[PDB]
Order: C-alpha cells, then structure tokens, then sequence
RNA sequence: UGAAGCUUUCAUACU
C-alpha cells in the first residue's frame, strides 16, 4: 500500500528504471467503462509508431484481463474535437471522463 | 457480442466434431474459426482449448474442404488462443519418422511461424549441446 | 521384471535385463534415501563430527 | 478555485456562475491555510496542513504533492537578487524562506554510493539495517588490484636501463577515482564480491566483508534457526570459478555469519562446500531452504557446517528463486 | 546401420516413449528427445490407420443433443415471457465440464456416513428423531465387532457421536485430524 | 520457401538449430531491455555485446556435417 | 494467382460487381484497412482498376477486419493475376 | 469379441 489510507497494488520495477503499477478492479461497472475508454482509444488514438496497441500488448501470449492505463489517460492530451467524439459514445462529456480517471489512480497511487 | 454463448453451442459442435460426416466436420471447424476470431481478448481459452482437443485430431485428412477448414480453425485459434499453445502442439510431430506427418506439421508450423515470428523467441523449448555444436541460449539464463 | 510401458517391443531376454538393470540403477539412484544421504553431528563431542551417517548416530546414542 | 476545509481535507470548483468540476482528495486533522505563490513562472496555491501540499495543474496534469518538510503556518512567493524566485514560510520559533526547484517530479531521492554491481539485499528486523551483496565479472578484488600494481611496477623498475629515473613510485602513489576512469575490466572468469551492511537512514557502511578473487555472490538471507536461541544469522551463497559462455562452474560455498552487535557487525561461523552454484536461500520453519542448481535441499545450522536434511531431485533445469508460504 | 528398439532404449534418457517406427527416422534421437519434452502432445494416432478418421462404427444409435438444463427449465416445446428468458439466461448460466490441453479426443472415446433420501426411503428406515436412537441395520454389527480399520476417523451416532450428531439424511460424519482469501476479486 | 527461416519434410537438425540462434541474436540487436541484461551479466558495453553477437552471426552452432 | 511485390502508394481499387467484400478471404463484414498495390499493377492503362476482374474501379478497395488482425495486409500486392 | 482396405460396367444420393 503506497498512500496512508488507500488501498493494495502490485508494484514492479523494470531495467529501464520505469516504476508501475497493476491495480484491482472492484465493480463490473468501473471495470466495462474502462474496457469501453480502451476500446475507443484503440481506434481514433492509435500509436505514433505504427503499431498495434492490442497486437503489442500480446507480443508473446494474448493479453488477459488488464486494461492498458497508459493508453488511457492519453485521453486527457488529445483535441477537443477528438475528446468529444470520444466521450459523446460513452455517454459523457469530457471532464466526467478525466475525472473519472484522476479518482482510480488516487485510490492506489499519488 | 459471442462471449456471452461460448459455453452452450460447445457440446453441441462437441457431438458435429465427433460426427462421422464431413461436413458436420467441415462446418464444425469453420463454426470454430469464426468464433475464435469473434473473442479475442475476453478471456474464452478454456473453452478454446477443450474445442482444439477435438479439431486437431483432423489434420491427417485427405479430403480437401475439410482440410482447409480444418487450417482456418487452427489459424483462428494461433490468434485467439496464442502462438505457444499452437508450437507445444507441433513440436513432437516436427521430426516424426513418417514423411505424412512431418509434411502435416512442417506445414502448420511454417503457418504458425509466418505470423507471429517474434513471440516464438520465448517459447522455444532448450536443446542441449551436442559434442559438435552449442545450442544453449546462455543469455536468456542471465540472473541480475 | 514387471510390465510396463518401458518394456515394450522389447523380444529378447538379455535386452530385458540389462535396461532392467539400468532403469533400476537410474529410479535408485533419483529417489531420496535419508538412510546414506543425510548429516547429522552426534553430541559426542557436540561440536564436531558432522560426518555421522543416519546409523552411527543411533549406534553412538545408544 | 480552492476550499480548504479545518481537516486535512480539500475541495475544488471550477469559477463559473455554478460549480461545474468537483474533487475531494483525503491527503491531516489540521486546518488547511490556502496561500498565493508562483510555480513555473504563473500562478499555483500552496495548501498547507500537518503537511504542506503544492496544488497546480501542468497542461492538464493536476498535481497534489507534498514536500520534503514539516508543518508551517504562512507563506507567500519570494524573489530577490539572492534568488528571484521563492516562498516566505514560518515555523514555530523559526523565520525561513525556502524554494522548490524541481519540474515535475514525483520521487524525491537521495543516493548512497556503492562498490560493484548490488544483487539482492535483506532488511534485518531489528535494526533496519540493510545487508547487501555485490559482484561483478571481469572485475579485480582489492587485494588483487594491490599486488598486480605492485608487480607491474616491480617489473618496470627492471626495465634494464638507467634504473637513474622512477616512474614506478609516481605510479604506485595516486589511484584514479573508478567512478570517473572506470574500473580495469580484466579477465574472463575473473569475479570480485563483496557483502556490506548498511544504516539506511545516514549512507554510512556498519560492516563490510571482502571476499576471496574468483568467488561470486548469488543469494543472501538472514533468518533464526530453531535449534539456536534468539541468534541472527546471515547466509550468503557463493559460486566458485564460474564461466558464463560456455557455462562452467567448479563449485559453490555457503557461508554463515552470527550477525551480533544490535545488527552492525558480521562475524564468520564456517563455510560449507556445495557442488553447484546455490541461486535462492530461504528461510523455512526454523531451517533453510537452498536451491543448489538443480537441486532442492533444507539445511539445518551445525557447530562446523550446515546439515542436510531432506532433498527432492525432479526439478527440471535450474533453481532462480523459492518462495514460501 | 540403424537402431534397434531395445539398443535406441538404451542410450536415450526417457525408454519408455521409444516405439516400433522410431527407429526408422532420419534422426531417432533428436525424435525420442521432444517426444520427452515436459509439453508438446502428440500425433493424433490414427496416421498409421487405413480406415482414416472417425466413421468406423455406425452399430449405436444416439438420441437429439440434449438442452442444457436452464434453458429445458425455460419451457420451450400461447404466452412467452421475455425476461425470464434473459435472467434465466444470465443469472441461471452454469459452466459445462471442459478439459485440459494436453487431452485429445478418439474415435472410442465417447463411450470409455452418507446415505440418499430415495435409498432410505426405499429401504424402510425411518427419519431421524430428536433425542432417540435409531441406527442403521450396519450399525449394530460395528457396535458389536468394533469400529472399522478401513475408515477410523468415521464417526456413528451411538458409538462415538452423541445422539443429539443426526440430522435428516446425515447418519454419519468423518471427522479428519492461512488467509485462504483471494486477493483482487470484485466486490 | 521463399521466406528464409521455414522448413520441410528433409530439413535437418542442423539447420533447425542454426535457423533459431540467428534469429535469437537478432531478436537480442532489437530489444533494448535484453541486451540491457546481457550487458550487466557479462560486464561489458553495450556496443561490445552488439559487436560479439555480430560476429557470432556467421557460423552459430559450428560447421556441418561431413 | 496473387501478384504479391512489395507494393507503394497506389490505391486498390473494386468494381462495381464486388464492392465492399475482401479481396483475400472474399468477405461480407466489417473493411479495416485500405488496399495498397504494387505499382506495376497500377502502370500505365491499369491505373484505378478492379483488384480482382481488372475492370473499372468505382470503390476502394479494403482488407477486411479478420485479415487485418492476422496481418494478411502485410503480405504483398493483392491483385489477382 | 475385433481389423470391411482397393477397383469398376454397377445402381442410388449430395453438390
Ligand atoms: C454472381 O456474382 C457474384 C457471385 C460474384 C461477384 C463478386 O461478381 C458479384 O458482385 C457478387 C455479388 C452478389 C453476391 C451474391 C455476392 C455478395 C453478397 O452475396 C449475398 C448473396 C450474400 N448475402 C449476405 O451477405 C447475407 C446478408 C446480407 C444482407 O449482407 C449482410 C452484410 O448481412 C453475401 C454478400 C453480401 O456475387
Ligand atoms: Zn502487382
Ligand atoms: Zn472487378
Ligand atoms: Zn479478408
């Protein structure tokens, strides 16, 4: 547990000197509104590189039960056109979207 | 939308894939490609799985629809199911004495290696070093 | 020898015994015995002495 | 704008005729004091409780963090030819000023400076000391490094020629600093390891033990032994002339350590010959637990070596770690 | 100049995996080696057949494919209810018996202190009562003889359980002599 | 067969083996993290480690047979 | 039966007959990825043609979505020969 | 207990 009063994470460390973390869900509802952010971003936001964020993120075995964060909290850096096309599909505007991101990470993490 | 209907169409293509027909097969294994890419990421290897251990059984067929259906199930699931599972396998009838299965597995391992090359890197099993030739990768037993 | 799936399309005698002998030789040898392979130090001097098979130190407690 | 609450607790509503954002963050039993500084060159609210937070956005990066300080109760931004760019903040029976410099980061560090290559360390439950292992190949121990100096030197004063003028004592006089020049990487089954013990809050080394040239430490581990009284005891495996490609090994040491002064002082037991390289070292039910390459063992402690008490051999390749529940 | 069966058993690591033909390859033992590898099944055994795959026997005669049981519980064979067709789905949904990877599927592999209410019924013992003794006729030969050596942690009302123990159909107990929590699971 | 690193029916041991450690050692030259391993194993710059698995390029697993 | 060079800039294109079905595994759901083709297919008199009858083009041609997760766009100029 | 393959002049069904 990081923060005094929050709640239990898994963190790991890396060669890189990268530091993060993997963090529970706790509702199916959290958990599907995520999924949905994922999915989305997925299309409209796609790496810069050319690749592919799915096909990445199952670079040896398919990737099972982890919702990429990272990719995520992009949403917060793009144009507003874009984050209102994003957000009209889940039903919301753009800063319920970004505040919804902002408490998942102060539950476990700064 | 398929995630949800895994489980109750399994023990129906179940009883088609032990069908002496070849089109309850044929079919059967295209059923099997379709929903195999349909799911992908949703967390459905079991039923996968349990569904390959009655397609495989198929690849020494000599019909041809049924053998193409039989690989596109099995290139479904290389990417519903994963490279590794595909490569554990193939790998005992890679260098069996019979040409017939040695051409069958020579030819689904070159599909699973066409796709995915990159990921077989950490799935490679260890051979060990004859008098002649090193075959160790030493810098994958590394410990920091 | 017993019947396994060791000794199969396996016709001659001979044969039969020395892979006997040596899967015999092989399951013997990868199994734990704490009778020969453990260390134990007896009190006798307490403080040295650690070569004490599983045996001698019923022999020296007794 | 910003509401502080009389607890440890914070508010937030975006100015409009109505609120229209909204968000409580638990980071005190105190009254939060909210005052006007400058971070970046523009505006940021400096929140202050038992602890004293610095609130401000970055491009859309809000930032709650704390600081690396104990509780004020004023403050505004600061500048002068000493520095144009600061905060006034007081304390009981105190007057400071202070600053903050950095842009944007989340961990504050402070850095111990070590030997060689640090592998794995132990936290000693008493003392809180740390208890490290460090090894490197193609590395010179210390006394090595000494006497290979001394030989070149010894050997270039026979240079045979006037034998009239001395680079060998200019030579021998100044070592070069490592962590600038590097270290004289030489050798191919050359190892050097070393075990330190250290106080984690100051930087300053408790213990430090030396081992011998071409010893090189895997696994360490402090633990009780049930058979011994309230005793601490340090284990650290050691492999013995080990080559990497192709891998060849010649052995492995386990050696013990009684850990006595309150944690600050190691003192050698015995060594115990192992034919393998022991990688994980675990403690288990008053024993041990030691992977000795293929092989899994549980030792019990003994006045001259450790005992072995039971072994399984169906382990597949190589042992790299154990845990136990 | 190639192997026999028993001199190829001899040098490999793993005898037991050698078979008729393996002697017959262009490298046995690169062959026997990943038929040893702690994965990897093997070939689908019917490539030495001359009667190919499946088919073989038409003799059994098999009935419809049976209904899961939720959905045979719906009563489907005038009113319809929708929802009950949707949480019956979902929230009556069970997982059928899958199997493991390393199994695989032949042309003959589809055929290959507690007692029941109806059984007690039909035996003609009667309920448990409350504070009574009432054992079964196998009780009073392990009263007689003693306990059974097959099963001593067993334990009978009478003889080492106390009368009030007993409680509908249960005539008997065995009695054997942590955080067991998961860790992330929805709430 | 136009791809170079698939088999066939007659491919041997040999091949096979040589095929896999040439493409372990350019899977090593692309992953930055796992030549950041190597390099910490053996002691050794990165640009030496790269320069080693070059030149174990040519011949991996000794000549051939006969 | 597949050209297959490595391709460029030119955009595949489809009659009117097939519009909107895969040009490798002829499919009725989901386009992903527009078609590139080699440029020696789109020389000359072929420019804007059918990938698949060589007739004229009236659409964009597209790999389908399952095509597209198996990186069968990757593989090559897809006009059919 | 079991092993039902191969071929055509058959004849009959499905694509
Ligand atoms: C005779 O010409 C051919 C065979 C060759 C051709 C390429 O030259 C010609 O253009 C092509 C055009 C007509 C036909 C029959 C081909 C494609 C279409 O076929 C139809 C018969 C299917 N019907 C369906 O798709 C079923 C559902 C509907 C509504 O779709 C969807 C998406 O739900 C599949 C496909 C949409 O057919
Ligand atoms: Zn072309
Ligand atoms: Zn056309
Ligand atoms: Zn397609």
């Amino acid at each position: 547990t990081l923060i005094p009063g929050g709640s239990e994470s898994l963190v790991y460390t890396t060669l890189s000197g990268g530091i993060g973390i993997l963090v529970p869900f706790t509702s199916h509802e959290d958990h599907d509104f995520f999924q949905h952010v994922e999915m989305h971003l997925r299309s409209e936001h796609p790496p810069l590189c050319g690749r592919d964020h799915l096909s990445f993120r199952s670079y040896y075995f398919p990737v099972k039960n982890v919702i990429d964060g990272d990719l995520c909290e992009q949403f917060n850096s793009m144009e507003p056109n874009k984050q209102k096309n994003v957000s009209e599909e889940l039903d919301r505007t753009p800063p319920e979207v970004s505040k919804k991101l902002e408490d998942i990470r102060t539950r476990y993490a700064f | 939308m398929g995630k949800d209907y895994i489980y109750a169409v399994t023990p129906l293509l179940e009883d088609a894939l032990m069908d002496r027909d070849l089109v309850h097969r044929q079919t059967a294994s295209a059923v099997v490609q379709h929903m195999s890419l349909g799911v992908y990421g949703f967390g459905c290897e079991d039923s996968l799985n349990h569904l390959l251990n009655y397609v495989w059984p198929n690849v020494f067929e000599t019909s041809p629809h049924v053998i193409q259906a039989v690989m596109g199930a099995l290139e479904g699931l290389r990417v519903a199911i994963g490279p590794c599972r595909m490569l554990q396998y193939c790998l005992q009838g890679l260098f069996h004495p019979a040409r017939k299965v040695r051409d069958v597995y020579w030819k689904i391992y070159n599909s699973i290696y066409i796709g995915s090359q990159d990921a077989l890197i950490a799935h490679y099993p260890r051979i060990y070093n004859d008098d002649k030739n090193t075959y160790i990768r030493y810098e994958l037993d590394y410990i920091l | 020898i017993p019947n396994t799936a060791h000794f199969a399309n396996v016709t001659q005698i001979e044969d039969a015994v020395s892979l006997w002998a040596k899967l015999k030789l092989q399951k013997a040898s990868e199994r734990w015995q704490p009778d020969t392979e453990e260390e134990y130090e007896d009190s006798s001097g307490n403080v040295v002495n650690k070569k004490t098979y599983e045996d001698l130190k019923r022999q020296g407690l007794l | 704008l910003n509401i502080g609450l009389q607890n440890g607790v914070l508010l937030r509503t975006v100015l409009d005729p109505v609120t229209g954002d909204l968000s409580d963050t638990r980071t005190g039993s105190r009254p939060v004091k909210l005052f006007r500084v400058r971070m970046q060159g523009q505006e940021a609210v400096l929140a202050m409780s038992s602890r004293s937070w610095l609130s401000y956005s970055y491009q859309s990066r809000f930032h709650l963090t704390p600081l690396s300080y104990e509780t004020l109760e004023f403050a505004s931004g600061f500048a002068s030819e000493q520095c144009p760019e600061g905060i006034v903040a007081i304390s009981t029976n105190t007057l400071r000023i202070l600053a903050l410099e950095k842009l944007g980061a989340v961990f504050n560090q402070v850095a111990f400076p070590l030997q060689y290559t640090p592998r794995k360390f132990v936290i000693h439950p008493e003392s809180n000391n740390l208890i490290i292992i460090e090894t490197d190949h193609n590395a010179y121990t210390e006394a090595t490094k000494a006497q290979r100096k001394q030989q070149m030197a010894e050997e270039m004063v026979e240079a045979a020629g006037e034998l009239a003028a001395e680079m060998a004592a200019a030579f021998l006089n100044e070592n070069l600093p490592e962590s600038i020049f590097g270290a004289p990487k030489a050798g191919n089954g050359q190892w050097a390891s070393v075990i330190r013990v250290m106080n984690p809050i100051q930087g300053n080394t408790l213990d430090l033990v030396q081992l011998e040239q071409n010893e090189a430490a895997f696994s360490v581990a402090v633990c009780r032994f049930s058979n011994t009284g309230e005793d601490w005891y340090v284990l650290v495996g050691v492999a013995k002339d080990l080559i990497l490609n192709p891998r060849s090994v010649a052995g492995g040491f386990v050696y013990t350590y009684k850990l006595v002064n309150n944690g600050e002082k190691l003192e050698f037991l015995h060594k115990t010959p192992v034919e393998e390289v022991p990688a994980a070292i675990a403690p288990f039910q008053g024993r041990v637990l030691i992977g000795v390459g293929k092989l899994l063992r549980v030792y019990d402690l003994g006045k001259k070596k450790l005992l072995r008490k039971c072994e399984n051999k169906h382990i597949a390749n190589y042992i790299s770690g154990i845990q136990t529940i | 100049n190639r192997f026999t069966v028993a001199e190829l058993k001899q040098l490999v690591a793993r005898p037991d995996v050698v078979e008729m033909h393996d002697v017959t390859a262009q490298d046995p033992k690169l062959l026997v080696h990943l038929k040893a590898t702690r994965n990897s099944v093997p070939v689908p055994r019917h490539w030495c057949f001359k009667r190919k795959y499946l088919q073989g026997k038409r003799g059994i005669e098999k009935p419809p494919f049976e209904l899961p049981d939720f959905i045979k519980r719906t009563g489907i064979q005038i009113d319809i209810d929708y929802q009950k067709l949707h949480d019956a789905f979902f929230k009556w949904q069970t997982k059928p018996k899958l199997t493991i990877h390393g199994d695989l599927y032949y042309e003959g592999k589809e055929f290959e202190g507690d007692l029941s209410d109806e059984l007690r019924i039909s035996l003609g013992m009667p309920v448990g009562p409350n504070a009574h003794k009432v054992p079964p006729p196998w009780l009073i030969a392990m009263q007689r003889y003693g306990p059974p050596p097959s099963y001593p942690n067993l334990k009978i009302p009478g003889l080492n359980s106390p009368i009030p123990p007993l409680y509908g159909d249960v005539f008997g107990t065995n009695a054997a002599e942590i955080d067991r929590t998961p860790w992330g699971e929805l709430e | 067969s136009k791809y170079i690193g698939t088999g066939h029916a007659d491919t041997t041991k040999w091949e096979w083996l040589v095929n896999q450690h040439r493409d372990s050692y350019c899977s090593y030259m692309g992953h930055f993290d796992l030549l950041n391993y190597f390099a910490i194993a053996e002691n050794e710059s990165k640009a030496r480690v790269r320069f080693n698995l070059m030149e174990k390029m040519l011949q991996p697993c000794g000549p051939p047979a006969d | 039966i597949f050209c297959r060079k490595q391709a460029g800039v030119a955009i595949g294109r489809l009659c009117e007959k097939c519009d909107g079905k895969c040009v490798i595994c002829d499919s009725y759901v989901r386009p992903c990825t527009l078609v590139r083709i080699c440029d020696e297919c789109n020389y000359g008199s072929y420019q804007g043609r059918c990938v698949i009858c060589g007739g004229p083009g009236v659409s964009d041609a597209y790999y389908c979505k399952e095509c597209t997760i198996q990186e069968k766009d990757r593989d090559g100029c897809p006009k059919i020969v």
